[PDB]
């Protein structure tokens, strides 16, 4: 959560900063961010734990969207909360069934 | 251990029981000894050790991967690499193996062999046992063949001290 | 050798294949391994050599009189010497004996051995596969007694390597 | 084969499975491995040659009489020509025998064994784990030497794979 | 050597005697055979060979330390390295590992299996004792997990003559 | 297995049983002993193990391809290769080759054996049997040579209880 | 199984294990393998099937009145028919038997043991380690032959995987 | 050989017979088995095969040196060789070591293992024997260490065959 | 082959016979088995296998050239080789060397082992035969050490089949 916002530069600092090219302005709600957070050390527990660069995963395949058809909504403004979050996050990928090698 | 496969009427079936037998006690009746591959397209079932026959099946997954699931290609390339020039670990199982084209059971010494005519195969201790009962009900019962499979490894299972009543049996419509 | 003995409405038949072997040799395939006896009232097939047979079916004709006919006693008493005897626990072989209610299988080490609530027995090093085809048979086909031990041998010869195809059968009466 | 035999409060229970075998395959699971003798005053299972057990109960049917019922002594009788007698000796097995008072094991080679301040009994490959199971039993449960023995019996068969379900018991009177 | 694990209501208790038998005598009675693990947050006892069973346990533990601890996870990794293509050296033993997640058994020749459902595992030349103890306590007794263990065990040593009586009983809050 | 070629007359037979023993009992009867190689002018049959006698035959195979087909040539190569310094595998199998040219068998041990003179060469468990049969014949009666195969092929098989009666005779016009 | 017998300051004991075993699993451990005999007048323990011993103690009593009591002839004839008689040799074991003069071990094998200038004795599987502490406490503490016997026995137990705790002691008179 | 070790009120001591025997005669009696390391702070005593031995004594004698002496972790060090991935030679020897800080003996299969608590540790062919020995002396007389030592070797030697009566007693101030 | 070396008053004999046994055949009753080494300063007789024997001496020659014939040393080196990490062919044999300085038997797993004091060893088959001789001579009667020798292994080869009387006695002024 504190990574995501706090220092110079933080992720959402700069997806902010990049749709805001393409004249666009994105705002990154608490209860959002929150849950960017909570999903990183999510899956960095259930499967490959990356340490933080997991950040960039969440979100990038959260800004996949938005990065895209950001060029054809000059004007706008977009609002990340909870209800986008959970939406652009699956909620767990294949059946990941390890079970196939145990008797 | 128990496993037997009939195929008739664009269906085929390959079944077996569940036992894990460690010397003369039970590790644990019930166990898939019968699995999908290839994104659930080909049918797999192990005998022998489990480990040997566990470290078998995986260098047959890794093979179909690799040959666009052409089953018959993909187990005499398997086969190949016992048959090479520095003899491989020698795996001690068996494995049977088919899918909508063919059946196929495969040593882990270095070959793959073919069903008689009936279609019909099997490994394992009850194996022979499962085999004397399909190969009958075949010649004799118009008999499914996710039917034949049931009822022959239960008839085995009541004669191999080593092949229990915990069925699996994968199909493939 | 393989023998088999079905029980089946009305019907008690016995019969099985003719291969003497001497290791892994053929030494000869018309022999009988399927006798009648007790004035052609008993039927009885063996598992052994030929000669410990009729030494066992004959201390057997004897035995069976004394407790009046009465198959199964017959059994039970000649198992009971077959061990405490010294000259006759020298004469290792398998035994199937039936007759118009109940049928029989005697053991040179081991003890009499009853049917299940199918009514088959089996020795010899092929008979379980001829046994696992009969059982399914009588389970799903409504195959004579004679139509089944048949069949059943066919399917035994055709794996054990010591059981061949000319057998005799026995029905009765 | 697995023989256990239980006692507790007033009730002396014995009872084990029915699965006679032929190395590594089944030969006939409806056996009784436990009977009654001395005119239904004296029940007791074994593990052996079914045969192997009557001419043992039958020996032991006149070596009890003799010693005026006192059981316990008819067992040390027993035991003492089963290995002195060069027509006993091949007789290997191993015995049950229980009544009102005590209840006692019997062996070919060894000699007797007395039960401990649980008053339990246990023969067979199986055995032991039949014991490890009973023993705990009646050391925490109320279950009846007819409830415990019963469960004991289903714990021991899903492990020896020459142990099985259909087991028959034997309460008293 | 005997070592069960049991798991009901949030508990897992993993112990077991602590013998160790050099040929039919005793080097030494108290012998820590569970242990902890990773921080110790996982419980792991080994069975067989000293030398063997203590080299697959460092094995686990390097795994551990390498998947955030995740157990099962863990497990399959090592049982990879058996199943590659150079055989490893084998270690003739058998560990019982789990943790608030699972129970697993692990061998040395390369397999991971799982417990039937009564979450009872048991590996040890006394295992099967306890096993039977435990797989019956627990079907017929509110007792405790931390105390099915602890009165298995006991039952074994009092069988097992390679398993003594100096448990140590490592359980997980 | 028997596997016999007979030399006359400007005709070269090579052929072979068909069955595939594991262990006492049969897997395939059916089973292609003899086969063509190299384009179709080189006879070949090979006996033993399924896996390495099959590894014999594709070594031979490679030979040949590399040396213009010249039969003795590639032989006395391939059997260098076990005389170098480092010993192969070493292939237990047999393999009866040849052509318009002569006959050869040749051992997975390292050597190339010639034919007496009555160009009969016969490898297997039933080769000496089809042997004196055609080692007979031969010497008594103009029958051709891919008649004297055929007849002593079945000679023995009804002798070896390993060699069926699914032939296969690949000659050489 | 290990028994031993001290001899120190006017007292003769003689005491030891209780533990009788199959294989590698307990089977009893209440057993009395020292008993007193000849009206009271001679104690001895034994090391086999306790029958053996009787069988052997019964022919020891009637063997030693024919020489007038004198021990040590008792003996020396006993071994004499052990090992001429073919009834005998049937039954292997260990003695020890002792009175108010001298100490002595019966072999089935060898032949009679005399005590050295510590009068001790020992047999069973256990035994040496017995002895080893035993010899020791007499040689050097000033312990009763009862306070000795008691301790050295333990020390065995403690080390013998066939050896344990409940003993028995009898001393004299 | 015998070699044991006691430890009691500060002092330590490790020593020996003297006897290499070759097969079933005596090489020589005078042999040095427990010797000095670690300029001589440090003390060592080999058993097992006399080439063996001495290599595993070497090995350990390394890790000192690259330890600051460090017995405890010198050991587990050395055991960590066998335990990596690469099965060493695997001596078939026994070492036992011990100093000022602690008691310690180790296999050449790779482990380190611990006294019970009275401080005595044995091994060879005769170390049990003396142990019982020592075992006893130390829990029944204020003999010093160097005391028990010298009788228990000697208890041993008069009862092992391969074991004389050469000791040598290193002790350390 | 009986090879023996007595050491007294400034003189090293080291003798032996001359047989070369082939199984219980004769290969050649003429044989050097002692020889000179070291431009002729050092004696060496071998024993063993005729292969393993001459690579045995051969080895401890490069040694001798490589540290200015200083013999002890050079031994312990050899010896080194075989306790290095890399277990070396193992040569089943043995050798005796000796010079003006020392004497000194070598086995080829890994040891150098010196003489009790009456300096006579004596390797081989009838080693200890010749060595009870001279181990007797020498301790009675001031027979020169070139005479016990010549004596000792004469009467060795009266007693063992394989060694002859062909001698070969290289002394050493
Ligand atoms: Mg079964
Ligand atoms: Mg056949
Ligand atoms: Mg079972
Ligand atoms: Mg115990
Ligand atoms: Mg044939
Ligand atoms: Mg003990
Ligand atoms: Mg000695
Ligand atoms: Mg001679």
């Amino acid at each position: 959560e504190r990574i995501l916002t706090e220092p110079h530069a933080s992720l959402t600092e700069q997806y902010k900063a990049l749709m805001a090219t393409e004249g666009v302005n994105i705002a990154f709600t608490t209860d959002a961010v929150k849950k960017i957070a909570e999903a990183a050390f999510r899956v960095n527990e259930k499967t490959e734990n990356i340490g933080a660069r997991r950040l960039h995963t969440v979100m990038e395949r959260l800004m996949d969207k938005i990065s895209f058809s950001a060029s054809d909504m000059n004007g706008q403004t977009v609002n990340i909360d909870a209800a986008y979050v959970a939406d652009a996050l699956g909620e767990v990928v294949e059946n990941e069934d390890l079970s196939r090698f145990i008797l | 251990t128990t496993i037997v496969s009939v195929r008739r009427n664009g269906q085929v079936v390959v079944g077996g029981d569940g036992q894990v037998s460690l010397g003369n006690t039970v590790m644990k009746g019930n166990a898939r000894k019968v699995r999908r591959l290839y994104n659930g397209k080909v049918l797999a079932g192990f005998a022998g050790g489990t480990a040997d026959a566990f470290t078998l099946f995986e260098l047959f997954e890794r093979k179909l991967e690799m040959h666009q699931g052409h089953l018959l290609k993909s187990a005499v390339e398997l086969a190949k690499d016992w048959r090479t020039d520095r003899a491989l670990r020698k795996l001690e199982a068996m494995l049977i193996v088919a899918d909508e084209k063919e059946s196929l059971i495969i040593t882990g010494i270095g070959d793959v062999v073919q069903p008689e005519e009936d279609q019909i195969l099997a490994i394992g201790s009850g194996g022979n046992y499962a085999l004397s009962a399909a190969r009958a009900l075949v010649e004799n019962t118009e008999l499914s063949a996710h039917e034949i499979v049931e009822k022959s490894l239960r008839i085995a299972g009541d004669i191999c001290v080593f092949t229990n009543t915990n069925f699996t049996i994968e199909e493939l419509p």
